[PDB]
RNA sequence: CCGAGGGUAGGGCCCGUGACUGGGGCGAAGUCGUAACAAGGUAGCUGUACCGGAAGGUGCGGCUGGA
RNA sequence: CCUGGUCCACCCGUGACGCUGAGGCGCGAAAGCGUGGGGAGCAAACCGGAUUAGAUACCCGGGUAGUCCACGCCCUAAACGAUGCGCGCUAGGUCUCUGGGUCUCCUGGGGGCCGAAGCUAACGCGUUAAGCGCGCCGCCUGGGGAGUACGGCCGCAAGGC
RNA sequence: GGAGGAAGAAGCCCUUCGGGGUGUAAACUCCUGAACCCGGGACGAAACCCCCGACGAGGGGACUGACGGUACCGGGGUAAUAGCGCCGGCCAACUCCGUGCCAGCAGCCGCGGUAAUACGGAGGGCGCGAGCGUUACCCGGAUUCACUGGGCGUAAAGGGCGUGUAGGCGGCCUGGGGCGUCCCAUGUGAAAGACCACGGCUCAACCGUGGGGGAGCGUGGGAUACGCUCAGGCUAGACG
RNA sequence: AGCUAGUUGGUGGGGUAAUGGCCCACCAAGGCGACGACGGGUAGCCGGUCUGAGAGGAUGGCCGGCCACAGGGGCACUGA
């Protein structure tokens, strides 16, 4: 089936395109433990509907571009920078750990 | 704060014994009576009833002991010598049914909460399922 | 550690050194002699054994044992390389593998001949 | 192979007494009978107690010697037992049984094993129809241990067959002495094999 | 009057004034092979004499080693010191695998079908006094709900 | 147009190597002293600083694993 | 005068808002460094006097930085309980500091000694745990080489990580 | 090579000078016959192709073998290679002579300084056998990177102390979803190997058939204790 | 320990059997990274194989499946 993700909206950036991360867990392959690890995704938008804040489905798509492989499925729930600030602040912290 | 509930309960009864002692009073839970019904149950304890200490229900979960013995140090056997908490706040560890543990040779018990209720070593391979292995009594 | 820990850390391979380099990890190494004299023992032992610098097809250089009683290994002869160390004579790190190429089997000895490369003889 | 060398040297060392031989060893002359100490030039001196080493040494060695086999195929057998169900001390004895070279022992066709070896070599042996020099050649359940029609005439199969005429044979055996043609009737349980030997301690020394 | 058989002898010594004074040491275990065993350690001024008295203590100190099947009924760990045993049943037809003090002990205890293991210190004397410990708690699907009555 | 590569120029990492120089390891029985271990014969160790053929000394504060 | 933490009592308010914490950030004894004051006593260095085989030392007479203050650096230590923080749970005894009560008594926080059970290799620990458990961070993996080298970052330097 | 064979040859080694050992081992005696000698000698090969039927479905007929006159079958038939490792401890196997911190041994602990079971030779013994030893690397022992399964007062190991970012971790009750998690069904997980049976070559190694398993991952359905998430409430942690 | 100029995305084109910044013009300023981007080192991957009580550790020669190369490197022609 055409593998379906969920995840929030990071940058709306770009034109017609949105990146999502896309959170997903797992028991640790030797220490048990379930571990969150998340990945991002571009994401087709040929409407630009889509705002940042947005939890939402994903599907496996013909490329549209390079690096790009997924469209928008549909809404999950508007609104929700809680999680992108997770994100940002994340991003963030790392002028700190170089030279 | 305490951060699982259970093991705790679990180390109050591991430490009230360890001098013997008529009860001792984790505070109550519906998950932690679920627990003790298996203890008692499967023959480690007396049981246990509700209470309080003002306003904060707990449980008096009355332990059982051996029959006093004969030389030095004549302090009985103990009804429960082992329990240690498996999955752990820090490790969940489930179990799949063909997996779930035989503990110390059918001696012992493995409580085990699952998608049908607080079963056991051999409560759930009979029902067929498995689940969180909450821990491993003898 | 914790489980997290481990999940971060991870427990770390040990990976051993080569007691030796012969090279190539073969189990041999052919060498010419460089020099051929006669060191003496640590601690508390006495001697003077007798060893030899040769000169590794692998442009590397190195001191040899070498076994039995009485040699024949001169300045330019040419030798095959076991590797077993001394514990003994700090420095060496190979044995010389007797009789082969310049290297003579040990003359008139008849116990374990496996070791030291002398032929079998005839009782007559 | 098949050891080959002097014998009556471990009837001794190994303390318990074998019969390698057949015959002799039943003389008042086994040498055993004689020199109850293992050979070399010490034999009759103090002798020091056996590490537990030595002990399952000493014990499957015995084992060993007896069917004169080699050290791999003892072993190849001992973990094809150990491999195989059951309890390994009985089942490493009931193949080691089965070996032709030996149940055409048992079966009184020879008097020792060494000899009885060279007889199944030799293809004096055969079985349900088809003649066989495969001294490792295992038995099955329900077999035909027949003399060949060149064999039936020799002198020495004869006399070997001679005393054998009504003497009795283990449990798990049957043989017709007219037709000198024996049978396999099953797989041996372990009392019905009697040996010097505990079994467990050859378990034990391939533990090591 | 059973089977004994000793597990170690050691010479210990002692300073004093003109040179070192001397001692022996014996450990050994006892049993009928039936399920009763003990463990004697004893030291004197000689090797026959410490050995006699590891004998007697032997058998002052004995365990009722409950066995089913000439094997084990459950599996047990017990560290004592800085020694830790591991004793596990094994089916009918194996073996006794074990180290000498393991082994030894276990033998005349009667079984027969055992895997075991020395972990932490592996002091002879100290795996001695861990597997008799060890033994000394072994419990039957009897006396196991024996206590759980009520 | 792009293009194997060739050419010029300037950087980055790595290996080898070099008058000479620095300490480090080992070396059955070398020279100078005695620092440490018993109040070690001035309690010891310690961070720092200065100094001295060398161990080391002394100053300041700390620790007792000293009294 | 300005200001931090902290315990007690009343059960009044919010209603889990918690614990820990890679990196970051701040603080961090002594000595040491920069700029500018300050200088009695003490005192590295250094000068003398004895002792001594010698005595760059211990003992004695002197004595400079320094020791002090302001501002800025340095960031080390036997920075020691050689014992990370938080929570629950498992005999008591003794004296001590400081709260509260219908106060010869009880209770709450803190600091010590002896000690159940239990731990411990032992010495010892023991409701101020090194006991029995959960969470999270840091760290160890034979000795010397060596906290050395190289690289990197910080520092005026010494030197630090 | 097998069966017999001395209270036991010589030689050789020890010897408390009686003796002990190799050792039934040998010689010696009988019987079997690896090799070799003669004859016989394949499976692997039934299709393609030809005739009838229809060139098809079905029926018959013939050609072809590298290995190769080799396997295997039948007859005759001679006693017909033993080697290496070690024997101080681990670790089984012990005594003479030589040697004299020399010659040498060595994986570790160590041995050799004039009586060496540790060097070198001998006699003997242990071990394995067309092999046995050695060097090199992988795993094991190593619970010595520890998930199973370890640790930090003094043995190596608590950051000099705080504040806090990310992250990890989350008290009592009620319900909604069902993401973790658990069950069932189904697709997939080639064959070869492995593993249990059964046969094929004289056994075996190799080899065939048959069965049985395989975590994972996709698909559909179901459960809702624990974890997660959304929602409503509580006061025991925390704060005021 | 920071990376990045076809670099990330977009409209329109070229190319292919077809998706796509694969390629080209123009426009927007984006993409990636301590869950380790960039860089350096080493390596063909798997079915398996070895070892181990197992969890693991090591390994990928023979045989089977895929990838890659054909003295070093570049290019295209023919063609399913
Ligand atoms: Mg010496
Ligand atoms: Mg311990
Ligand atoms: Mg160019
Ligand atoms: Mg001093
Ligand atoms: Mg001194
Ligand atoms: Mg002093
Ligand atoms: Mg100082
Ligand atoms: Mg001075
Ligand atoms: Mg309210
Ligand atoms: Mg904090
Ligand atoms: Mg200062
Ligand atoms: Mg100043
Ligand atoms: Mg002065
Ligand atoms: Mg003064
Ligand atoms: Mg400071
Ligand atoms: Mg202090
Ligand atoms: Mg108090
Ligand atoms: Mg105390
Ligand atoms: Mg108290
Ligand atoms: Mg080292
Ligand atoms: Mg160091
Ligand atoms: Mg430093
Ligand atoms: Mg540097
Ligand atoms: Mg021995
Ligand atoms: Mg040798
Ligand atoms: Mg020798
Ligand atoms: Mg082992
Ligand atoms: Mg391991
Ligand atoms: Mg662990
Ligand atoms: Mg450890
Ligand atoms: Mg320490
Ligand atoms: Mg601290
Ligand atoms: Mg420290
Ligand atoms: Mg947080
Ligand atoms: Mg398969
Ligand atoms: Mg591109
Ligand atoms: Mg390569
Ligand atoms: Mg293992
Ligand atoms: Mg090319
Ligand atoms: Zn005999």
């Amino acid at each position: 089936p055409k593998k379906v993700l969920t995840g929030v909206v990071v940058s709306d950036k770009m034109q017609k395109t949105v990146t999502v991360l896309v959170e997903r867990q797992f028991p640790h392959p030797l220490y048990g433990k379930v571990i969150k690890r998340s990945k991002k995704y571009l994401a087709h938008d040929p409407e630009e509907k889509y705002k940042l804040g947005d939890v939402v489905e994903i599907i496996e798509s013909r490329p549209i571009s390079k690096r790009k492989r997924f469209r928008v499925l549909r809404l999950v729930e508007s609104g929700r920078m809680d999680l992108v600030e997770k994100y940002l602040i994340r991003r963030q912290n790392y002028e700190s750990l170089s030279k | 704060m305490l951060t699982d509930p259970i093991a705790d309960m679990l180390t109050r009864i591991r430490n009230a014994t360890r001098v013997y002692k008529e009860s001792t009073d984790v505070p109550a839970s519906r998950f932690k009576e679920e627990i003790l019904r298996i203890l008692a149950r499967e023959g480690f304890i007396k049981g246990y009833e509700r209470v309080d200490v003002d306003g904060k229900p707990y449980l008096r979960v009355y332990l059982k002991y051996g029959p006093r013995r004969q030389g030095p140090d004549p302090r009985p056997e103990q009804v429960i010598h082992h329990i240690r908490r498996i999955s752990k706040p820090g490790r969940r560890v489930y179990v799949g049914v063909k997996e779930i543990p035989r503990v110390r040779r059918g001696l012992g018990i493995a409580i085990l909460s699952t998608s049908k209720g607080v079963l056991t070593d051999r409560e759930a391979r009979k029902l067929g399922v498995g689940g969180e292995l909450i821990c491993e009594v003898w | 550690p914790t489980i997290n820990q481990l999940v971060r850390k991870g427990r770390e391979k040990v990976r051993k050194k080569s007691k030796v380099p012969a090279l190539k990890g073969a189990p041999f190494r052919r060498g010419v002699c460089t020099v051929v004299r006669t060191v003496t023992p640590k601690k508390p032992n006495s001697a003077l054994r007798k060893v030899a610098k040769v000169r590794l097809t692998s442009g590397y250089e190195v001191t040899a044992y070498i076994p039995g009683e009485g040699h024949n290994l001169q300045e330019h002869s040419v030798v095959l390389i076991r590797g077993g160390r001394v514990k003994d004579l700090p420095g060496v790190r190979y044995h010389i593998v007797r009789g082969v190429y310049d290297a003579a089997g040990v003359k008139d000895r008849k116990k374990s001949r496996s070791k030291y490369g002398t032929k079998k003889p005839k009782e007559a | 192979g098949r050891y080959i060398g002097p014998v009556c040297r471990l009837c001794r060392r190994e303390g318990v007494k074998l019969y390698l031989k057949g015959e002799r060893c039943y003389s008042p002359k086994c040498a055993m009978e004689r020199r109850p100490y293992p050979p070399g030039q010490h034999g009759q001196k103090r002798a020091r107690r056996p590490s537990d080493y030595a002990v399952r040494l000493r014990e499957k060695q015995k084992l060993r010697r007896i069917y004169g086999i080699s050290e791999r195929q003892f072993r190849n057998l001992f973990e094809e037992a150990s491999k195989k169900k059951g309890v390994t001390g009985s089942v490493f004895l009931g193949l080691l049984e089965s070996r032709l070279d030996n149940v055409v022992y048992r079966l009184g066709f020879a008097v020792s094993r060494r000899q009885a070896r060279q007889l199944v070599r030799h293809g004096h042996i055969t079985v349900n129809g088809r003649r066989v020099d495969l001294p490792s050649y295992r038995v099955r359940p329900g077999d035909e241990i027949a003399v060949a029609e060149k064999s039936r005439n020799l002198e020495l199969i004869r006399q070997n067959l001679e005393a054998m005429k009504g003497r009795k044979v283990g449990p798990w055996l049957s043989l017709d002495v007219e037709g000198m043609k024996g049978k396999f009737l099953r797989l041996p349980d372990r009392e019905d094999l009697a040996l010097p030997v505990n079994e467990q301690l050859v378990i034990e020394f391939y533990s090591r | 009057d059973f089977e004994e058989k000793m597990i170690l002898i050691r010479r210990t010594a002692r300073m004093q004034a003109g040179g070192r004074r001397f001692r022996f040491g014996a450990l050994v275990v006892v049993g009928d092979r039936q399920g009763r065993v003990g463990l004697g350690f004893g030291k004197a001024p000689e090797v026959p004499l410490a050995v006699q008295k590891a004998g007697y203590y032997a058998r002052r100190n004995m365990v009722e080693v409950p066995l089913q099947n000439g094997t084990i009924p459950h599996e047990i760990e017990v560290e004592f010191g800085a020694s830790k045993i591991v004793l596990k049943p094994a089916a009918p037809g194996t073996g006794v695998i074990a180290g000498a003090v393991p082994r030894a002990i276990l033998e005349l205890a009667g079984v027969t079908d055992i895997l075991t293991k020395e972990l932490g210190s592996r002091n002879p004397i100290n795996i001695a006094y861990a597997t008799m410990e060890a033994l000394r708690q072994l419990r039957t699907k009897a006396d196991v709900e024996r206590l759980r009555k009520g």
